[PDB]
């Protein structure tokens, strides 16, 4: 058995399924993690960050919403999330600031709704660093 | 009721209403089916269909047609019979057991005979 | 900014990020598939032991 | 039965035929449209379930019951078949409370056991469900229902074996407490700092529910 | 009218209505104590109308090439075309222009049921200028009546059938013509041509009415030469088909 | 148009088309409900029901039957009433506010008296 | 007298058949369509009267009163039967003065409604 089979799927679209990958970089609660061919079976919670599937050829990088990641004993990593995001040609700085700024005003609104605003701030700030 | 008795009047009426409700939904049955019938309506149909089949009676004169010996039922037993069916004390017994049956006892008897015939 | 303290379940924690992301992209590359994907009209109602119920509310 | 009564009645049956005959073709469209939401939910489901395979997580030794249904009618025997399965499993543990998702199925069980029902959902049979809605529903089950305390949770959904046949399906939802007692757990590295088992329950309960509805 | 026909001319006669005539004749026949038939009509009632309608025809070149057209009017009782009198008339004539009150209420005026309305002569007596754009118009409308139930359902309809609905709604809206407002062939072709190809599909189904107005006035000021060539020639050459299309797409664009 | 006025004809025609489609969808409102109807349809259907009930009028002659005092509406106000309802200016007012009512003013007055 | 207690009653029974036919669809009903459905179904059961059993005016008014208002809504259908006889026997024993006023006057005064109102609610509470 050479390589590791990746299974990156979503509740609306499936990207990778039993596909061999050289390396993957997905943010974890404990901290940023990496995986290669043979990797010790670890089960960590994925936080709203950025994942990058590596290949012998140029590797593509997509933004992830969050979920779980589990590396099966048989050398098989499984990534589960909600929504996905392409390189940068998909997101727009202008489209983000609009809501982003409105989030700070949600703290001003009733706390019941401001609770979700705090969670948005984080995700939004990370979107800016993706611009690179 | 001032002649056949109060109970006899009530039992009879209940039989009619039940049969009537089956007829009023007949149009629906041929089009959609019983799957579309409500829980309450679907229970009345089966019960109704049971009462209808139960109405049949083997005739001694027509034994040469049915091949089944005549069955003479008394008025006293007939009333109690349907009344017992209305109360829902025989909703477990299959409908076939009500077809061409004489006495209410013969229903449960015939229901048991059908258990041995099942393969 | 605690989410598991006074926020919501982990299902909702990733949910808010799913809509924020899907709404952080271009308006041109946003199919109707994503629009209704963030839309819902379901209301919940708590019932008692005696068929009773509470005032209806939005999910 | 006059010529006019037969002419007027015969005409209204013909209208019904046109309404039903078109309902079928329209149904064939929503069928393929629900295949994309069915395959994308199964493939994703296998991703999360693969973990429970290599790692035994069975339940050893009050119960929450959820029934996935719609609110529309004219669907054949779907609100009767499911209302019959839950009925059988209810005879073994009557105490176990139930939380059906569908005003339609509600009335089905609301007649047999109006006690067990303590929560219902409406407005889902419309279009295909998404995780956005699914995770939100599972959220209330943990806030006002408190499913985290229930030792064992069961889910009821209809598994389409074919276009001409369906099969009622049931699948358990292991909680946090059942993740620890999992015979095969040590093989997987994990830090008892980020409530991994705690956050797995609140997530599994969402996805499994989404793969049940979709 | 035959006078005109015999002398080598053209005369149009409209019997409005034959239904009333039969009633009158029935009255005489009954009072005279002649045998009563179906619905109290004597056996010679059919011989009456058959001996009337057959009087109109198209004389040959030797006879004078004269002609007499007949448009008989029959009033049915609740759509009952199966009645005695109607069955007689419908059997003799050479086509019907069936009209329904229902279609009238919707707005479709004149309410001419395309489905039933038929003509046995057809194109034989229709201007080629319009025949070239009408051969297809019977098609779309035909498929529209079949997929008319779908229009009542949600957007869940596939794109294929949806396209039909887009046309039908608009093609049916174009046929709506106000009373006392006849249009010459030179003004019909331009409207049919824009409809068939589908240059109105982009236009709202509410503005279809004013579309006819502003469009005709346009041609009569910028493309008057095209209209007049269709009126005289009565046909549409490959040059006109292209010139008409270009003038249409231009107006639809500026609209 | 050349008799009752252009405005009068258009308003009258709209009312007729509304009541027709309503009666045309009668096979859907009982077999699929009101929710299945489109946004343009539901909005029309509601109106068709309001206008329909708005056509009813209490006569001083049959006052012993309805209990409500006769009401005589002027043609000039009549046309102005439906016109307003056809434009959707009263999509908030309840249907029962159009049943057995004379002038358009009474509709608003009635809808307000019920709310009490 | 009977004119007051039942005004739009005939109109209401018309709405009942309107709602009764529409609930055939097998769809859930809201509070409005079920409320009228509950009452409309019982009014039809209250109208059922046995042959050879004519009822005076003083006995019709009270029954219809408790119907059009909504005091029977909270009672089972198979109960409406004995309810009629029981309610009558109640008035003929206790609130008999009222029956005597309705009979003679033939109308309902501001005072007669008050007593009649309280006589109804008091009986509903009983049993």
């Amino acid at each position: 058995s050479s390589g590791l089979k990746l299974q990156f799927a979503l509740p609306h679209e499936t990207l990778y399924s039993g596909s061999e990958v050289t390396q993957v970089n997905l943010p974890a609660k404990s901290g940023r993690i990496g995986v290669l061919a043979n990797h010790v079976p670890t089960v960590e919670q994925l936080l709203p960050g950025v994942v990058e599937v590596m290949e012998g050829s140029n590797s593509k990088k997509f933004f992830i919403s969050g979920g779980f990641a589990t590396v099966q004993p048989d050398s098989q990593l499984c990534v589960t999330a909600i929504e996905a995001f392409p390189l940068e040609s998909f997101s727009q700085e202008n489209i983000k600031n609009l809501l982003a700024e409105a989030k700070k005003n949600v703290s001003s609104s009733d706390a019941r709704e401001a609770a979700e605003a705090a969670i948005q701030v984080e995700v939004l700030e990370n979107l800016q660093s993706v611009l690179k | 009721a001032a002649v056949v008795g109060q109970e006899h009047y009530d039992v009879a009426s209940k039989v009619q209403e039940t049969l009537q409700t089956y007829k009023s939904l007949q149009d629906i049955i041929a089009i959609l089916g019983m799957d579309e019938l409500s829980e309450q309506d679907k229970l009345t149909v089966e019960r109704a269909r049971k009462i209808q089949r139960f109405l049949s009676q083997p005739f001694a004169v027509a034994e040469v047609f049915t091949g089944i010996p005549g069955k003479l039922v008394r008025l006293k037993d007939t009333v109690a019979s349907f009344k017992a069916v209305l109360e829902g004390k025989y909703d477990n017994i299959p409908e076939h057991a009500f077809y061409m049956v004489g006495g209410i006892e013969d229903v449960v008897a015939k229901a048991e005979k059908l258990a041995a015939e099942a393969n | 900014s605690a989410w598991r303290k006074a926020g919501i379940s982990y299902a909702a924690y990733l949910n808010v990020a799913a809509q924020a992301i899907r709404s952080s992209l271009k308006t041109e590359l946003q199919t109707a598939s994503v629009l209704n994907r963030s839309q819902t009209d379901a209301f919940y109602t708590q019932y008692k032991n005696g068929t009773a119920a509470s005032e209806p509310t939005p999910i | 039965a006059t010529l006019k009564e037969v002419e007027m009645r015969l005409k209204s049956i013909k209208n019904i035929e046109k309404i039903t005959k078109t309902m079928k073709i329209v149904a064939s469209t929503r069928l393929s449209k629900a295949e994309k939401a069915k395959i994308s939910a199964k493939k994703m489901d296998e991703a999360e379930q693969l973990f429970y395979k290599n790692a035994e997580t069975k339940n050893l030794d009050k119960e929450l019951i959820v029934a996935i249904t719609s609110d529309k009618g004219l669907c054949g025997s779907i609100h009767s078949q499911l209302a019959k399965a839950v009925r059988r499993h209810l005879n073994d543990q009557p105490n176990a409370d139930i939380v059906t998702i569908g005003d339609k199925i509600k009335m089905q069980l609301l007649r047999t056991h109006p006690n067990n029902i303590k929560l219902s959902i409406n407005g889902i049979g419309k279009d295909a469900p998404t995780f956005q809605e699914s995770a939100l529903i599972a959220d209330k089950l943990l806030s006002v229902m408190k499913a985290g305390t229930y030792p064992k949770i069961s889910i009821f959904y209809n598994d389409p074996v074919s276009s001409l046949s369906f099969e009622p399906s049931e699948k358990p939802i292991f909680n946090a407490k059942t993740i620890e007692q999992s015979p095969s757990f040590g093989k997987f590295e994990i830090d008892t700092d980020a409530n991994v088992p705690r956050d797995l329950f609140e997530y599994t309960l969402a996805n499994q529910m989404l793969t049940a509805m979709a | 009218g035959e006078w005109f026909r015999d002398n080598g001319k053209h005369a149009l006669i409209v019997y409005d209505d034959l239904s009333k005539q039969a009633v009158a004749y029935r009255q005489l026949s009954l009072l005279l104590r002649r045998p009563p038939g179906r619905e109290a009509y004597p056996g010679d009632v059919f011989y009456l109308h058959s001996r009337l309608l057959e009087r109109a025809a198209k004389l040959s070149e030797k006879e004078g090439s004269g002609s007499l057209t007949a448009l008989p009017v029959i009033e049915t009782q609740g759509g009952d075309v199966s009645a005695y009198i109607p069955t007689n008339v419908i059997s003799i004539t050479d086509g019907q222009i069936f009209l329904e009150a229902e279609l009238f209420y919707k707005g479709i005026r004149p309410a001419i049921n395309v489905g039933l309305s038929v003509s046995r002569v057809g194109s034989a007596a229709q201007v080629k200028a319009l025949k070239q754009v009408a051969g297809s118009l019977k098609l779309f409308l035909a498929q529209y009546r079949e997929v008319a139930a779908f229009a009542q359902f949600g957007s869940d309809l596939d794109a294929s059938t949806k396209q039909t609905l887009v046309r039908g709604e608009r093609l049916t809206q174009l046929l709506k013509q106000n009373q006392y407002s006849p249009l010459a062939t030179e003004e019909q072709v331009p409207l049919i041509y824009a409809g068939v190809n589908g240059h109105l599909d982009g236009i709202e189904l509410s503005r279809i009415g004013e579309f006819e107005s502003s469009f005709l006035s346009y041609l009569k000021s910028n493309h008057n030469e095209l209209l007049t060539e269709i009126r005289e020639k009565g046909e549409l050459s490959k040059e006109l088909l292209a010139s008409l299309k270009s003038a249409t797409e231009s107006f639809v664009a500026t609209f």
